[PDB]
């Protein structure tokens, strides 16, 4: 064999790139951008539908919509679409050499990772792959076998509570609210202020706005009596036209909603009382230990100043007598991705892949005999 | 005596007391300056230096017309405190201090705007009460439901609001940004297509007045290109109050064919059916008949010649196409009635003055002068806390 | 894409049209055998020489239905053989001698056979509709615009 | 197999460019006009162009077919297309491809029967229809070797009948920014022929104020101004010889024309009441109703195109006040905020082939292998009939 591939499908992000590395070989937008315009240009070779950073280049005309709606894929054509992009463009190796890995979420319609297998196999003949959750890699990527990880990113976020060898599936939480919900939110409160932003290039506009400028307030109640004084909370963006924007409380309003849910109509515990709810329910045996370390991983949980406030958060729901840190690596967005490259590269996985010779006479629901 | 409602539309201006039906008064936004073209000018009686109203759109000839209100929020404040004050001292001569006023506002304008003319009309009026309202709870007041989703489509902005049972949903409040205006300007551009070109002042209005005579919603796209395509009968007249005649053929039905798809204005968001679509079902599963079974549309743009049916038709089909997936057997399950009452356009009016006296008698229920005064803008928050 | 696939078609069945005319009592069988009894009997009249009586004859009973397209066919074709099979001089006192049902029967024949002129002679078609019309008046037209389609 | 060349018609308000694929200049601009009377019979006694021109008082009169650029009388249009492709083009319709352009905003019949002539009474092989901007776009950039392509800008087409601003943005026209003004070359060389009438010159044929504008008129930057600079300056009042028919030596002596023409592109009151907003704030506005992502790159390549836009100083005061207005707005919004900004700027670009950059981007387009799979060949025509192309495709969409 000659390597192996990782492709973590995330509902906003691709992060496709070879095992035993830890910087991604291509990250990139998963949007599949199709123009809304009739008037085409003769000549220069401009295609029908544009992928991955060329979308970005060229949201100024299409119309972008992600193909994977809160972790799960509802578009299968330009899910694959996007794979051909990446397998022959920022990858540039036939799959039919290379065996693949994917991430899933948990609690994930199976139908979903059928039909992801399914395809794989059918049109693009790798040779081996897997499946599995973005937990496990998070907690791989630390290297312990110890913590709770809160993996939150563009479409959901969940808890996997695990110890040394076996996990507690009964304790697993998962909650829709993630990067885009909070995007949403962002133009929703935008809208007070005067500026307007409704097309989906408005919408990955306020999306490099909140990437830029938000933070989470350590207490929401004093941060909004400060906010009677325009004075450290004000800053400024920079509009591609050339305009400029004046952001306010919005810069903390917008992030709060992980922990105050309510502030969208959702009725559901913040992800602190999610966190302590499914700790809650294992056992003493375990949750002595499992305080203590708590992972934090995805694109969401990169937000400056948000671990603090988690950490004195569940302290507060915690009993007084506990000891609890928060695992804020600096590496976090990729964490799944460095954990899926680590657990590839051990030589003690290559006994357990899904190859062909097996798929042929099990079918499509060998997926499930497998991986979990 | 009686609690005085003002309905500041973007088009149009309504005023009037509790327990009134009708609107006592209604009259475009507008103010108007003078100016001299290559024009007659008969004078006629007087040119006044600011002249606005029904005397502004009768002159309209002589003068030039600004609007201050765009896209449902005001743009130059000084011409709407002339508009207040022409309202207020001829339009009804009765110009009290301490009297209630009931203003509205469309949802998800900017806090600046109402913060500011809560402000003016505080000060420069003295009026001793006040309360600002979305138009869309006038709209279901309108009706006298108490649960239901109503659609409020107006000159500057269309919004939609569902409420289920004496609650609203402020999570899932709408705003389409086209409306009657953005219209207007696409039936100037087509027939800018045949050669008639309108770029004067009172020219707006004369298209506007046709766009109300002469255009229709269509029911079925297909068959519209065809009779356009093979048959002369739609072919209409109009005779400018110039006294020049133009033809207008499938500009008709092209006219209002931007609100169902906004892409023809340039419009990146989803047309009105989708629209009501993606909100209804953003809501939760239980109260979804209640928000299909009673949908109200409301305003002065809701008026056009086969809405309704083109909409429930649409609303029925997206959902055979969108949740069926194509199965047919399941169609006959399902209840959708779009209300359509006679006075849609003034169903804002009907409701601030129901809410008039329905809250009246109780100043503890709204924002005072002197409350106003000591706490300053952040006062206005008795009113309404929604998103 | 969702504005084709069109639904008002089934969710409110619109009116068909046995809805609108009487239905057909008689069953096919027994309106074929009567069409077959009637048929020979004009062609009979025609051989002898007393094409008048020969329509009369005809004219007397007048089948329909959506179901029946073949012993129609058979049918118009004989009254348009036994139509073309009379001297132009004698029309005018076989229409004034005819009442009003029958006429508007012998209309509305001689029009549905101005409807295929590849197989039929249409100036003797034309000439009667041009002396019938001048003779009892356009109600009959009326009459045939007001029929029933399977006529 | 090997196809023939393309052919590049081109039919303005006021000169046609014919010509060949791959050529470096057009084979005849001559004007739009034919010759028509009122033992040849009348049908065929037509002359088009020069010799129009020179034929004018033998016996024959004068007609446009294209006027604001669309076409109203049919019959001169058809003469006009088989007097040029037997008489001066020489080549037989039915063994070349043909790239037809007519200006956007016509009515989708006007597109019919241009279809239908072509197809009717030439039958050629295949038409295609492209907008007379696009080409501008085409023919922008020089040195287009490989990969040197703006494909995002703006167009500027002023010609003789009617002007357009176009905006481009990665290669796709945007519908819904299209606005066009009613004035061009014709309206303003009226104006000159006005201005010449009221001097009461000696002669004032309309060939004399187009030749006026041709060595005469120049951008100004201000009216005011430019008439206190010409009051005091006495060598800016020159006396063009005129030499009309048999007026020898009849000098006309021109004067504030020569200012007072190309500010109606800046100034379009002075024309007609039909259009009151100035060059620059329309094409502000035009940018403004642009999406949000691609204003960059249109402020940054604005190209220019037509015969109307080679006046002296043209660029440089439509750049001036474009720049001047962004500028206003943009510290407008910085002191609403109270942050600076790097600001946007603005170059207004003008190439070695203005005059006809319309004929040469539809020649440069007409080279590609693909070009010939866009055409409408003559099986699809005779398919669906002669409503082919009826749908308006560049600006708006359709139903
Ligand atoms: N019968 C009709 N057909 C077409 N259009 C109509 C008809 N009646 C009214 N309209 C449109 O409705 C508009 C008037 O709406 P109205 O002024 O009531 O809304 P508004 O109160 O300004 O909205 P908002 O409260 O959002 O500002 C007019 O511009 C007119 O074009
Ligand atoms: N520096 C940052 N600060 C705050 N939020 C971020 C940052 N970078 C990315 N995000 C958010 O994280 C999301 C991407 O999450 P991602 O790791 O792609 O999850 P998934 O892989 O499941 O799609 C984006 O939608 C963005 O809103
Ligand atoms: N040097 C010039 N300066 C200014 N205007 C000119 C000049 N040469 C020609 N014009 C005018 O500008 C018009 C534009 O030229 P062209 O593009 O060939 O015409 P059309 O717009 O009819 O296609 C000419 O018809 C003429 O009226
Ligand atoms: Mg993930
Ligand atoms: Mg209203
Ligand atoms: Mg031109």
């Amino acid at each position: 064999e000659t390597t192996a591939l990782v492709c973590d499908n995330g509902s906003g992000l691709v992060k496709a790139g070879f095992a035993g590395d830890d910087a991604p070989r291509a990250v990139f937008p998963s949007i599949v951008g199709r123009p809304r315009h009739q008037g085409v240009m003769v000549g220069m070779g401009q295609k029908d539908s544009y992928v991955g950073d060329e979308a970005q280049s060229k949201r100024g005309i299409l119309t972008l919509k992600y193909p994977i709606e809160h972790g799960i894929i509802t578009n299968w054509d330009d899910m694959e679409k996007i794979w051909h992009h990446t397998f022959y463009n920022e990858l540039r190796v036939a799959p039919e050499e290379h065996p693949t890995l994917l991430t899933e979420a948990p609690l994930n319609p199976k139908a979903n990772r059928e039909k992801m297998t399914q395809i794989m196999f059918e049109t693009f003949n790798v040779p081996a792959m897997y499946v599995a959750i973005q937990a496990v890699l998070s907690l791989y990527a630390s290297g312990r076998t110890t913590g709770i990880v809160l993996d939150s990113g563009d479409g959901v976020t969940h808890n996997v509570p695990i110890y040394e060898g076996y996990a507690l599936p009964h304790a697993i939480m998962r909650l829709d609210l993630a990067g885009r919900d909070l995007t949403d939110y962002l133009m929703k409160i935008l809208t007070e202020r005067g500026y307007s932003f409704v097309t989906t290039a408005e919408r990955e506009i306020v999306r490099d706005i909140k990437e830029k400028l938000c933070y989470v307030a350590l207490d929401f109640e004093n941060e909004m009596a400060t906010a009677a004084s325009s004075s450290s909370l004000e800053k400024s963006y920079e509009l591609p036209d050339g305009q400029v924007i004046t952001i306010g409380n919005e810069r903390f309003r917008c992030p709060e909603t992980l922990f105050q849910p309510s502030f969208i109509g959702m009725e559901s515990a913040g992800i602190h009382e999610t966190t302590y709810n499914s700790i809650m329910k294992c056992d003493i045996d375990i949750r002595k230990d499992l305080y203590a370390n708590n992972v934090m991983s995805g694109g969401t949980t990169m937000y400056p100043g948000i671990a603090d406030r988690m950490q004195k958060e569940i302290t507060a729901l915690a009993p007084s007598t506990m000891k609890i840190k928060i695992i804020a690596p600096p590496e976090r967005k990729y964490s799944v991705w460095i954990g899926g490259s680590i657990l590839a590269s051990l030589s003690t996985f290559q006994q357990m892949w899904i190859t062909k010779q097996e798929y042929d006479e099990a079918g499509p629901s060998i997926v499930h005999r497998k991986c979990f | 005596s009686a609690p005085i409602v003002l309905d500041n539309g973007t088009g149009f201006v309504k005023v009037g007391y509790a327990k009134d039906n009708f609107p006592r008064f209604q009259f475009p936004s507008i103010v108007g300056r003078p100016i001299l073209r290559a024009e007659e000018k008969t004078g006629n009686v007087q040119i006044k230096d600011v002249m606005v109203g029904d005397e502004a759109e009768a002159v309209r000839s002589l003068l030039q017309v600004k609007y201050p209100m765009e896209n449902g929020i005001i743009r130059d404040f000084e011409e709407m405190n002339q508009l207040w004050d022409y309202t207020f001292f001829e339009k009804l001569k009765i110009d009290p201090r301490g009297r209630k006023i009931l203003l509205t506002e469309p949802p998800m304008n900017p806090v600046a705007n109402r913060e500011k003319m809560c402000e003016t009309m505080f000060e420069r009026y003295g009026f001793g009460g006040v309360y600002v309202a979305i138009q869309a709870v006038l709209s279901l007041y309108a009706q006298g439901l108490s649960s239901g989703v109503v659609v409020d489509s107006g000159d500057g902005v269309t919004h939609i609001v569902p409420v289920y049972e004496s609650v609203v949903l402020n999570h899932l409040v709408g705003r389409l940004d086209v409306a009657g205006r953005d219209a207007t300007r696409y039936l100037i551009s087509l027939l800018l297509r045949k050669g008639y070109a309108f770029n004067r002042t009172a020219d707006f209005e004369t298209v506007r007045e046709m766009k109300e005579k002469l255009c229709y919603v269509s029911y079925d796209l297909e068959l519209d290109h065809k009779l356009s395509e093979e048959t002369t009968v739609l072919m209409r007249n109009y005779t400018l109050p110039d006294g020049r005649v133009i033809k207008v053929g499938s500009e008709r039905y092209e006219c209002p064919e931007c609100l169902f798809q906004p892409h023809l204005v340039g419009s990146e968001q989803p047309g009105l059916s989708e629209f009501i679509f993606d909100t209804i079902q953003a809501a939760d599963v239980d109260i979804r008949k209640y928000l299909y079974r009673a949908i109200v549309l409301s305003g002065g743009s809701s008026m056009y010649a086969g809405l309704p049916s083109r909409l429930e038709k649409e609303i029925k089909q997206l959902w055979f196409e969108r949740v069926l997936h194509g199965d047919p057997a399941r169609l006959p399950n399902f209840k959708v009635k779009i209300e359509d009452a006679p006075r849609r356009r003034h169903a804002v009016f009907i409701g601030g003055a129901v809410l008039a006296d329905i809250m009246a008698q109780n100043d503890h229920m709204w924002v005072s002068k002197a409350e106003w005064e000591e706490y300053g803008v952040r006062a206005l928050d008795k009113l309404g806390p929604r998103t | 894409t969702f504005r084709t696939l069109d639904v008002d078609s089934i969710t409110e069945p619109v009116l068909t049209e046995q809805d609108i005319f009487p239905i057909r009592n008689e069953t096919a069988e027994q309106v074929q055998a009567a069409v077959s009894q009637l048929i020979p009997q004009a062609r009979s009249a025609i051989q002898t020489g007393n094409a008048l009586q020969g329509l009369k004859t005809l004219l007397s009973y007048v089948p329909y239905g959506n179901d029946v397209q073949e012993v129609r066919t058979q049918y118009l074709n004989a009254f348009v053989d036994v139509l073309s099979n009379i001297r132009a001089a004698d029309i005018p006192a076989f229409v004034k001698e005819c009442s009003t049902e029958e006429i508007d029967n012998i209309v509305n024949f001689i029009y549905r056979g101005l409807a295929n002129p590849q197989a039929y002679n249409s100036s003797v078609l034309l000439n009667w509709h041009e002396k019938v019309v001048e003779i009892s008046g356009i109600g009959c037209i009326v009459r045939v615009l007001n029929s029933r389609p399977d006529l | 197999a090997s196809f023939n060349v393309p052919i590049i018609m081109d039919n303005g308000t006021g000169y046609s460019k014919l010509g060949y694929a791959g050529n470096d200049a057009p084979s005849y601009v001559f004007p739009t006009v034919i010759a028509t009377r009122s033992r040849a019979t009348e049908d065929l006694d037509f002359f088009i162009g020069n010799d129009a021109l020179k034929k004018a008082s033998a016996g024959y009169s004068l007609d446009y077919p294209i006027r604001h650029g669309q076409i109203e009388n049919w019959d001169h249009m058809e003469r006009f297309w088989q007097q040029s492709l037997f008489k001066y083009l020489r080549c037989e319709p039915e063994d070349h491809y043909f790239l037809l352009t007519e200006p956007p905003l016509n009515p989708p019949e006007n597109r019919e029967n241009t279809a239908e002539i072509m197809f009717e009474s030439f039958n050629c092989a295949g038409l295609y229809i492209a907008v007379q901007a696009v080409l501008a776009l085409a023919a922008s950039w020089t040195s287009s070797k490989v990969t040197d392509r703006s494909l995002t800008g703006t167009v500027v087409d002023s010609g003789d009948g009617v002007t357009h601003i176009i905006p481009v943005a990665e290669g796709y026209v945007i519908g819904s920014s299209i606005k066009t003004m009613p004035l061009a070359g014709r309206d303003v060389t009226y104006f000159v022929q006005s201005l010449l009438r009221d001097r009461n010159e000696p002669d004032s044929s309309l060939k004399t104020a187009e030749r006026i504008k041709e060595e005469c008129c120049y951008v100004c930057p201000d009216i005011v101004k430019e008439f206190s600079r010409f009051d005091r300056e006495p060598d800016r009042y020159l006396k063009y010889a005129s030499e009309s028919i048999t007026g020898h030596s009849t000098t006309i002596d021109v004067g504030f024309e020569r200012f007072l023409a190309p500010e109606i592109f800046f100034n379009p009151e002075i024309a007609s009441s039909d259009f009151l907003t100035p060059l620059p704030e329309l094409v502000d506005n035009v940018v403004q109703s642009s999406p949000i992502d691609v204003r960059k790159g249109l402020y940054k390549n604005i190209v220019l195109s037509g015969g109307s836009t080679l006046f002296k100083n043209f660029g440089n005061r439509l750049q001036r006040d474009l720049k001047r207005i962004v500028d206003e707005r943009i510290h407008r919004s910085e002191m609403l905020s109270g942050a600076k900004s790097g600001g946007v700027d603005v170059n207004v670009i003008s190439h070695k082939r203005q005059r006809n950059a319309v004929w040469f981007g539809g020649s440069l387009l007409a080279q590609t292998p693909e070009f010939g799979s866009y055409c409408h060949t003559k099986a699809d025509y005779e398919e669906y009939g002669a409503s082919i192309a009826r749908r308006y495709q560049i600006f708006g969409n359709s139903l």
